[PDB]
């Protein structure tokens, strides 16, 4: 019986790459052969940051596209005012390691995670003028890669088993838990509208998940290696991966299918962080070999090179209006470029 | 517990069967009209002049 | 919570004292502004967090000395030569000074002792009728626009109910604090602020202060009583 | 105090254009890779190079230094400027001196921090404290070295115009004392740190398993070059103190040919000058 | 600056201020990852003291020890090995009674060749180049009637020479010790222990005071 079982998930694998192949009846890369190209972008380091003393490993933009949130291995925690490059907070965590960062849209609560398999939700704006650990989420078996808000109520989790969770605040219980993944889930993205959000994991497949329903809605495969990092397309209905495969990849919700593969024969390490910018022409990506490449999420070719960093690239964002780009790397400082 | 992930990652796939996808050139000029409808709200796309750039000196 | 003072003296010395009451003392600057029995709210002294910069009202330069200890979270204001001018509900207040911060927020219960350029602020409306459920507006004028090139006007209006210590309404211009209403505006730009009232109930009389925050031998606006 | 000896050059101005030539074609290769290996790279804080910086700017300002030495040298011995370069070049060096003999000094106090007590948090400081320390030593150096220049000595015995206050002779016996001392302290503190780091490496067992023989041997070979090199200088002129005090009268005929023999010995502490940072740039 | 700028720039400088003295408290203190083949021998490592990465804060002579113990994590450790790049040493915990004890399958893939499995991909490490390993060899009391009950036969088929205690552990550190490659620049330094010694935290204290001279050579520029 699990044979036939083995032998109707082949067939039905497929069916899904024959529906693909039929719907495949052009590609973004054909289409954009007269589009007007975006030339070179010469992004120069408006700001640094020279507060922490540690590898810096997330970063987080607030809605203001005014604030940062950034953690090292130390246990700080530092929330910046990035237009006049002053520390606003300098939250202490209780454990040094601390992977992912995020930043509430309200902007009244910051969530840090990592090997130590908690999220600590911090609340910035408490009458005693300090920063309160206002919830403590445990449940995770390992360690807690990303984390995203919602909203100030829920937050969605990955962590380092085969598990997405979405939780909830005042009662510290998941709320639902995502489980379709077969490896580590490395990273996690939301749509703007927060109702859908894809997490990809260390099978080299991202998957679409339904927050409200709980279930997993589309599967997209494509990558060689693991991938580290999704960021959704500012229309929502598409998200760029990048893996260890040196090849960032578009891939479409309604299309059920990869578009394009932003590669070059330069680069042949992996990709850490990528972010859209604002109107999803542009697509920054950060590469283990110290620098950011700038990709046209329209047609392959690249743009300018964010190349300014000692050590390799963490973490990079771009704000919500689009103004600037973060970039947070291993050395100590990160970088916020125009 | 070797009938229960096999089933669960069968009927998976049955609600990833029956899903409607539109062609990827329709998806394409979708990402068309975004990309062009708001490229004029694109500051790292134009350089923005210093007059409303916040991140000066 | 912060309270505690001194008492009358004829002529002498005498050292303030306030206690804080657990809300991280160490990061929250100091201020230890002054309001005579029938006049309004005046600026005497700051301390920054730390014991860093130290300010003082152009009245009290030499006289004055404001100190603090981070341990046992106290807030000393040693004053040695007294006049007649100095007397007194001395009003000690908490302010915070970070991005999205709201300074002025808490305010001590003030111990009242009796002893027997700058910013202009006019505020030339002093009463209002005092019915209930109507729209009533308090506007406010200056000297200096206190417009920064940062963008945000600092100014600030501040509610003193009859009988108790004055609590901060708007933080900036149409900026509402933590605890207050939904019904206060700001609605100003530049020289001239318009606080705007929806509905007025029993608990918004009292009397409305408005105060610069643009440079630091800062002024209140002698208040507008309801 | 005109009575004070000095004579003329019996082929010392044969036997410097070799040292000196040799000095400064090899000092501007060594200023070139001192400073890519200080103002070309980056990334490095590196407290212990902060001193090596301060010992490669020494070095930097006397290898730009020498050759107004050898404008004196023209045709025997005939400053030929005649003007406020000859009352900074003996300040210049001076202080080039101390300076250099001061940061060998807290290099090997450095390195005996390093090895002998690695738990005494000296070892892992901050840059900014020693940048402060490093302007402390250098306001040392300066501060001591000013009282050459309200002094003007240009003076010579017959129009020589010579420009050296060198003389077999005594008039306070304050600097030429102290230019000694500064020989004989950190002999006291260089065989002080680099024996204790020569006994320490072969108390721990860490000798003759890895790359340790190569620090073993730099330390030891800054230390001999050290020696040999600011030893004839200072044996030299506290033998011509004791014979002064002793048998050097005022009859001075016997002992015309020791300031030519001296400034042999001078010219070997610029060579050291030079071969400093060849040990301090073949290791990283 | 307005008066508010002038204060939130204050402000920052004392955070500034207060972060540096943090960052110089936990600059001295040596930090040592601790990894294992499993529930073998950590815990003795634990008990001479005196969720996932469990983190203890012992001190000896004057010096903080922060030992992490990952055991716990359970998951595919190449996403987040690269954490513990900036520690000063690796503590390796291999138990002596891991050969014979196949432990998790019927009869293959036994603890020794896993323990063998895991210490290479530790000291071969892209991230841990130049950090040594403190490698310990937790069953001295037990290896004895180990190797009386049962030679060294089930793994290593090549021979031990007799079943005395001393060639055969010399065998087995030997084998631990050929298995990294960059000889040069880390050092494995394979100290024996039982449940019983207390001197685990001297040579502990011992290599540990070798990698700060070293890394302070590093620091100098003259290693
Ligand atoms: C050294 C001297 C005499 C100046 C001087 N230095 C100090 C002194 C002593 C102790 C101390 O701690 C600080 N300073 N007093 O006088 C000088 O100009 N020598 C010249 C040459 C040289 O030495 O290379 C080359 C040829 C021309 C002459």
């Amino acid at each position: 019986e699990l044979d036939q079982l083995r032998q109707e998930a082949e067939q039905l694998k497929n069916q899904i790459r024959d529906a693909r192949k039929a719907c495949a009846d052009a590609t973004l890369s054909q289409i954009t052969n007269n589009i007007d190209p975006v030339g070179r972008i010469q992004m120069r380091t408006r700001r640094t940051l020279r507060g922490h003393l540690a590898k810096i490993y997330a970063m987080h933009w607030g809605t203001d596209s005014r604030l940062l949130v950034s953690a090292s291995q130390d246990g700080k925690l530092i929330i910046w005012d990035s237009y006049t490059t002053n520390k606003v907070h300098a939250i202490p965590l209780r454990s040094s390691w601390v992977m992912t960062c995020a930043y509430a849209p309200s902007g009244n609560y910051v969530a840090c995670g990592g090997l130590d398999n908690i999220c600590s939700i911090y609340n910035l704006k408490t009458r005693e003028g300090n920063v309160r650990v206002s919830r403590e989420l445990a449940g995770h078996t390992g360690y807690l890669s990303c984390c995203r808000f919602l909203d100030d109520n829920q937050i969605v989790t990955s962590s380092g088993d085969t598990t997405c969770a979405l939780w909830d605040i005042e009662t510290g219980q998941q709320t639902t838990t995502f489980t379709g993944h077969t490896g580590d889930v490395m990273s996690l993205s939301l749509a703007p509208d927060t109702r859908l959000f894809v997490s990809g994991a260390c099978d080299a497949s991202a998957k679409l998940w339904d927050v409200r329903e709980g279930m997993c809605r589309q599967t997209f495969t494509g990558h060689e290696s693991d991938i580290n990092a999704i960021c959704f397309f500012p229309n929502g209905n598409a998200f760029a991966t990048g893996s260890d495969d040196a090849t960032c990849r578009l891939f479409d919700l309604r299309a059920d299918q990869e578009l394009m593969t932003y590669s070059h024969d330069n680069i042949i390490c992996g990709i850490t962080s990528v972010s859209f910018s604002k109107s999803g022409r542009l697509l920054l990506a950060g590469y283990d070999d110290f620098n950011c490449n700038v990709w046209d999420a329209l047609k392959a070719d690249r743009a300018g090179v964010l190349a300014g960093h000692d050590n390799r690239v963490s973490c990079l964002g771009v704000t919500d209006d689009g103004m600037a780009v973060a970039t947070g790397s291993w050395d100590s400082f990160l970088k916020i470029w125009n | 517990a070797s009938i229960a992930q096999a089933r669960k990652l069968v009927e998976q796939l049955k609600m990833e069967a029956n899903i409607d996808r539109i062609k990827v050139s329709k998806a394409a000029a979708d990402l068309m009209a975004y990309c062009e409808a708001h490229a004029k709200e694109d500051p790292l796309l134009t350089p923005v002049p210093a007059s409303e750039n916040p991140f000066r000196e | 919570v912060e309270s505690g003072g001194g008492l009358v003296q004829p002529g002498g010395s005498r050292k303030l004292s306030c206690s804080a009451s657990g809300f991280a003392f160490s990061s929250f600057g100091m201020h230890w502004v002054r309001q005579a029995p029938e006049k309004g709210l005046e600026w005497v002294a700051y301390i920054s967090s730390g014991s860093g910069t130290i300010y003082y009202a152009d009245t009290v330069k030499g006289r004055f000395t404001i100190s603090r200890d981070d341990p046992k979270n106290t807030l000393f204001l040693q004053m040695t030569s007294l006049r007649s001018e100095d007397t007194a509900m001395y009003y000690c207040v908490r302010s915070i000074y970070y991005y999205g911060s709201s300074p002025f927020d808490f305010w001590g219960q003030g111990t009242t002792l009796t002893v027997s350029s700058d910013i202009v602020m006019t505020q030339a409306t002093s009463s209002v009728p005092v019915t209930p459920g109507e729209s009533v507006s308090i506007s406010c004028r200056s000297s200096k626009s206190l417009l920064h090139s940062n963008g945000n006007t600092y100014l600030y209006w501040f509610l003193q109910r009859p009988g108790q210590s004055p609590q901060l309404l708007i933080y900036r211009m149409s900026n509402l604090a933590s605890g207050v209403p939904d019904r206060f505006s700001g609605s100003g730009s530049g020289t001239a602020f318009t606080l705007t009232i929806s509905r007025l109930e029993a608990e918004d009389v009292g009397v409305y202060y408005c105060m610069q925050h643009l440079e630091y031998p800062l002024t209140f606006g002698a208040g507008t009583k309801l | 105090k005109k009575n004070c000896c000095v004579f003329r050059d019996d082929f010392i101005v044969k036997v410097l254009p070799p040292v000196l030539g040799l000095e400064f074609i090899f000092g501007l290769l060594g200023n070139g890779l001192a400073l890519w290996i200080f103002c070309f790279h980056l990334k490095s804080w590196k407290s212990s190079r902060i001193f090596l910086f301060n010992l490669a700017v020494a070095d930097f300002l006397l290898i730009i230094c020498l050759p107004f030495l050898m404008d004196n040298y023209v045709r025997r011995w005939d400053w030929k400027f005649g003007d406020i370069p000859c009352r900074l070049m003996l300040f210049m060096l001076a202080m080039n001196r101390q300076g250099s003999i001061i940061f060998l000094t807290v290099v090997a106090v450095d390195r005996y921090f390093r090895v002998v007590h690695p738990h005494h948090a000296l070892n892992k400081i901050s840059n900014r404290t020693a940048a402060i320390i490093s302007c402390l030593l250098w306001g040392i150096t300066i501060g001591l070295t000013v009282h050459l220049l309200k002094k003007k000595m240009p003076i010579q015995n017959g129009g020589a115009n010579l420009c050296s206050s060198f003389s077999i002779c005594h008039t306070f016996q304050w600097h030429e004392a102290m230019f000694l001392l500064e020989f004989f302290l950190p002999l006291g503190i260089i065989l002080f740190c680099s024996a204790r780091i020569i006994w320490s490496l072969r108390q721990r067992q860490m000798d003759r398993h890895a790359k340790i023989k190569r620090a073993i041997t730099f330390i030891m070979v800054v230390a001999i070059v050290f020696v040999i090199c600011f030893l004839p200088s200072v044996v030299v002129r506290i033998r011509i103190f004791w014979l002064l005090h002793t048998s050097g009268t005022q009859n001075c005929e016997v002992y015309r040919s020791v300031d030519l023999a001296f400034f042999i010995t001078l010219s070997f502490t610029y060579m050291n000058s030079m071969l400093d940072p060849v040990v301090y740039y073949f290791s990283s | 600056l307005s008066a508010e700028d002038k204060a939130a720039v204050e402000r920052s400088k004392m955070i500034d201020r207060n972060l540096r003295e943090d960052g110089e408290k936990a600059a001295r203190e040596v930090k040592l990852l601790l990894l294992g083949a499993g529930e073998s021998g950590k815990s003795t490592i634990v008990k001479q003291m005196k969720t996932g990465i469990v983190e203890t804060h012992f001190t000896f002579k004057d010096l903080h020890f922060k030992m992490f113990d990952v055991g716990g994590q359970r998951s595919e450790r190449k996403k987040w090995i690269h954490c513990f790049e900036g520690v000063t040493a690796i503590i390796f915990c291999v138990a002596l009674s891991d050969y014979d004890l196949v432990l998790a399958e019927d009869e293959e893939m036994n603890r020794m060749h896993e323990s063998m499995k895991l210490f290479d991909s530790i000291c071969n490490n892209k991230w841990f180049t130049d950090t040594s390993i403190i490698l310990f060899l937790n069953k001295k009391d037990l290896f004895e009637e180990k190797i009386k009950k049962s030679p060294l036969t089930i793994c290593y088929p090549e021979y031990a020479g007799s079943n005395t205690y001393e060639e055969a552990a010399a065998y087995i550190q030997c084998q631990f010790e050929d298995l990294n490659k960059r000889k040069d620049t880390k050092e494995i330094y394979t100290h024996f222990t039982c449940a019983t010694d207390t001197k685990n935290v001297q040579f502990v204290f011992d290599a540990v005071t070798d990698v700060i001279i070293k890394n302070n050579l590093k620091d100098c520029g003259l290693f």
